[PDB]
RNA sequence: AAAUGGAUGGCGCUGGAGCGUCGGGCCCAUACCCGGCCGUCGCCGGCCUACGCCGCGACGAGUAGGAGGGCCGCUGCGGUGAGCCUUGAAGCCUAGGGCGCGGGCCCGGGUGGAGCCGCCGCAGGUGCAGAUCUUGGUGGUAGUAGCAAAUAUUCAAACG
RNA sequence: AGGCGGCCGCCCCCUCGCCCGUCACGCACCGCACGUUCGUGGGGAACCUGGCGCUAAACCAUUCGUAGACGACCUGCUUC
């Protein structure tokens, strides 16, 4: 009842506008793996509209006014949340439906996740095109957990290829014994009707 | 046993941009996404099923809970698989992002 | 096992609402009537969309279901015996409504004249201990 | 005479009133809803305890420019104070309570406050001189009360 | 915060801290956790706490309080505090800790 | 290059969600077409309250202003209802039922305790949301400001 | 931001739990809807029964002043 969407190599707003349609319709939406959005521009270019955001602040007392949030995550919620009508009662209960979080945490390693291609670089992008990476833009403003979100990110790598071997080594016996028992087993339907 | 009906979720009335018509309701089929592939399911009817506090009679078995407003697709919306719906009565705002099932009642093929 | 009127159809209602006088809302001293705002910037007398309705002649009910209760008889009022054998020749289509002013002893016996004359009446068995 | 929400066993049940008494009707108001649903022991320590400031009356509903107690945080409250003059006459108006529950034939100890109503009263007037020789009035605010008492086992 | 693991013997002028008002109070604090030092199968269980501590927790600190009793004042509540160990390893921190 | 932080409407968009030329679909106005209902006008139809009863067609917005209808409403008078009422009049209240598009009205229930209303005409000191409107009453402010010009009170007892 | 799954040794037992064929039965409700599901769903007040365990802490009052406009905050009480 879930969407496990991937975070890295989608555009930000063209995940986005996927993700808060999809939510206004009642599926439960968990992008994982934030800090791999690309963004198109030149890096330098995304970081001065940030800074260009970050300059905006009310005047007489800046603690009652503009959040700005630091963690790539966070960003992507307030993406989604620019679109979705959130000052509504609508978008109000629409907006716990979507799970923004950074890594892929223990309730989501073992899930398998889900990529929408109409928000892929590879596709949206011409290969000349520059691109930044919401991680690295994070990281230069105010965020801090870079360096453990790799560490984890390796660590989760390391365990998934160790599980990846073994579901290989399964399939490969798998494999094995269907080449094996040729006889008992004619199957004559799946090949008439192609599985 | 095993379900009998296709999933469809209410996104909204048939509106402009500033004004709404409540008699008319649209439905997101799911496993429809194209204009070609709706013609199957106009005519079909509809049904929103909730429940209250208040147990009401059902056509078979003791009262429940349940309470159902029944509708039938009338035309098709968009380009895009949507579809449109009339109901005897007007579908609650609340109803917004829930599931209408969609029946197989009339069949046509 | 009520008294059946002639035929009758489904009456239908242009709108089931009262109008609503202007502003009404905000302070009590205005009455719920319906009153013709006659401003020269107010927003009902111009129809604003999403203000109230103002009363015309299109919401004007069919004339063939006009004053029609919804049991399908039209109410006439009464006050003795009198004025009730008047209504003996449509009993069919108009129906017999007593006064409120009618005391209870002369009630009953307008209760049972309209009983023995098989007509409809809208407050039956009223005021009884 | 005439009462609101009348007891459902007038046998169980003492009425008292007082019409035309001089104090607050706020703070009357205030130290009556602090005191509805109480036994009479408990209401009489708790009255005889406001008097001499043992523990604060919670302003809630007429609580403009009230100053802030430490004793106001058992009622879950910040603002309470010691209404003195209300805690002598709701004193007064339970004796009465007693005396008529007494008469009837009722257990005292096992008598609760299930109601209990404070309203305003006829204002009567003075007059105050002001600056520029003007004359403003000066209203007192007396309030008729009523209690019903209910053993409760 | 993984864990927290307190000492066995712990004296009343530091668990003066835990209390409000320690006049009305029974002293009651920590009379089930001291049973665990003396348990074996609590001894167990504070030995896997320690070893899944060495192998998961990567900043140490340590809980210690003042002893008012050598002050001339009247306090005689002490005052606890974490103290970030800056060890080498974090497997001989625990051990230089314990 | 301009002073509060900020405006392709915002989010955002770069194999386009930008610019130029276009194709096929789709979205909806009180606009158009079909149909029901209400009113006006025109043409009328019948020897069924003729001031009534039908039929067809076309049209309905509107300040200032001009007309027509009201079986909308208030008071009093002349007729009339062999009118209603201490087995309960007027008035007041009501999550009750119902009518009229509307002004308003009918009934049920609860108070109330002595008059009232329908129809046909007549005459008005006849309909209120305002006028820094008149009189009377009541709220927020609010148990708030304020009980501070001229040195100062304390102990014990009695009547209560 | 962890708790379900795998392996091995037994336990009350088990070779119609799977695919094809075969004789015979059952709410065959007489054309109809809200049917079938993670529901031993979430939350709150109690009722009759078994086994294992628990016997407090806050606020008020009082005191302190490292703090106080009032609240608030820093402190003490034991019969040695
Ligand atoms: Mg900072
Ligand atoms: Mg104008
Ligand atoms: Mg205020
Ligand atoms: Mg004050
Ligand atoms: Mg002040
Ligand atoms: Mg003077
Ligand atoms: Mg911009
Ligand atoms: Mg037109
Ligand atoms: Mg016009
Ligand atoms: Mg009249
Ligand atoms: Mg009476
Ligand atoms: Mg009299
Ligand atoms: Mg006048
Ligand atoms: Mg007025
Ligand atoms: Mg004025
Ligand atoms: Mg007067
Ligand atoms: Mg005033
Ligand atoms: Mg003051
Ligand atoms: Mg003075
Ligand atoms: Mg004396």
């Amino acid at each position: 009842q879930v969407l496990v969407l991937d975070g890295r190599g989608h555009l930000l707003g063209r995940l986005a506008a996927i993700v808060a349609k999809q939510v206004l319709l009642g599926r439960k939406v968990v992008v994982v793996r934030c800090e791999g959005i690309n963004i198109s521009g030149n890096f330098y270019r995304n970081k001065l509209k940030y800074l260009a955001f970050l300059r905006k602040r009310m005047n007489t007392n800046p603690s009652r006014g503009p959040y700005h949030f630091r963690a790539p995550s966070r960003i992507f919620w307030r993406t989604v949340r620019g679109m979705l009508p959130h000052k509504t009662k609508r978008g109000q209960a629409a907006l716990e439906r979507l799970k923004v979080l950074d890594g892929i945490p223990p309730p989501y390693d073992k899930k398998k996740r889900m990529v929408v291609p109409a928000a892929l670089k590879v596709v949206r992008l011409k290969p000349t095109r520059k691109f930044a990476y919401l991680g690295r833009l994070a990281h230069e403003v105010g965020w801090k957990y870079q360096a453990v979100t790799a560490t984890l990110e390796e660590k989760r790598k390391e365990k998934a290829k160790m599980h990846y071997r073994k579901k290989k080594q399964i399939l490969r016996l798998r494999k094995q014994a269907e080449k094996n028992v040729e006889k008992k087993i004619c199957k004559f339907t799946e090949v008439l009707k192609t599985n | 046993s095993g379900r009998l009906w296709c999933k469809a979720i209410f996104a909204g009335y048939k509106r402009g941009l500033r004004n709404q018509r409540e008699h008319t309701a649209l439905l997101k089929i799911e496993g429809v996404y194209a204009r070609d592939e709706t013609e199957f399911y106009l005519g079909k009817r509809c049904a929103y099923v909730y429940k209250a506090k208040n147990n009401t009679v059902t056509p078979g078995g003791k009262p429940n809970k349940t309470r159902v407003i029944w509708g039938k697709v009338t035309r098709a919306h968009g380009n895009s698989g949507m579809v449109r719906a009339k109901f005897r009565s007007n579908l609650p705002a609340k109803a917004i992002g829930h599931r209408i099932r969609v029946m197989l009642y009339p069949s046509r093929i | 096992a009520a008294l059946r009127p002639l035929v009758k159809p489904k009456i239908v209602k242009k709108r089931t609402k009262k109008f609503i006088r202007h502003q009404s809302d905000r302070y009590v001293k205005i009455k719920r009537n319906w009153r013709k705002p006659r401003g020269i910037d107010n927003r009902v007398r111009r129809r604003f969309k999403g203000q109230i309705l103002m009363p015309n002649i299109g919401y004007g009910s069919n004339k063939k279901t006009k004053h029609m209760l919804p049991s399908g008889f039209r109410k006439f009022l009464v006050h003795n015996v009198k004025e009730l054998e008047v209504l003996l020749m449509c009993n069919k289509s108009y129906c017999a409504e007593i006064a409120h002013n009618v005391s209870s002893k002369n009630r009953k016996a307008i209760v049972e004249r309209a009983a023995q004359l098989a007509i409809r009446v809208t407050n039956p068995n009223a005021r009884l201990r | 005479v005439r009462y609101s929400l009348d007891p459902e066993n007038p046998t169980k049940s003492c009425k008292s009133r007082g019409s035309n008494l001089r104090v607050h009707f706020k703070n009357t108001r205030e130290t009556a809803q602090a005191i509805k649903g109480m036994h009479i022991r408990k209401a009489t320590k708790y009255l005889k305890d406001v008097t001499l400031k043992k523990q604060c009356v919670p302003f809630r509903r007429y609580n403009g420019g009230v100053g802030r107690c430490a004793q106001a945080k058992q009622w879950g409250w910040t603002q309470g104070r010691w209404p003195k003059k209300s805690a002598e006459f709701l004193l007064h108006m339970l004796k009465n309570a007693e005396s008529n529950a007494e008469l009837k034939g009722l257990d005292v100890d096992s008598l609760v406050i299930e109601h209990i109503q404070v309203n305003k009263a006829p204002k009567m007037r003075r007059r105050t001189y002001r600056a520029h020789g003007r004359i403003n009035p000066y209203m007192s605010s007396p309030c008729h009360i009523e209690m019903i008492l209910t053993e409760k086992e | 915060t993984f864990k927290t693991v307190f000492a066995e013997h712990i004296s009343d002028e530091c668990k003066r801290r835990f209390y409000k008002n320690w006049h009305k109070s029974k002293k009651k604090a920590f009379t089930k956790y001291c049973k665990k030092w003396q348990d074996d199968t609590g001894k167990k269980q504070l030995e896997k706490d320690f070893n899944s501590m060495k192998k998961y927790c990567q900043v140490i600190r340590i809980i210690a309080h003042t002893q008012m009793r050598l002050l001339p004042l009247r306090q005689k509540k002490a005052h606890l505090m974490e103290i970030q160990v800056n060890g080498g390893t974090v497997a001989e921190k625990l051990d230089w800790a314990r």
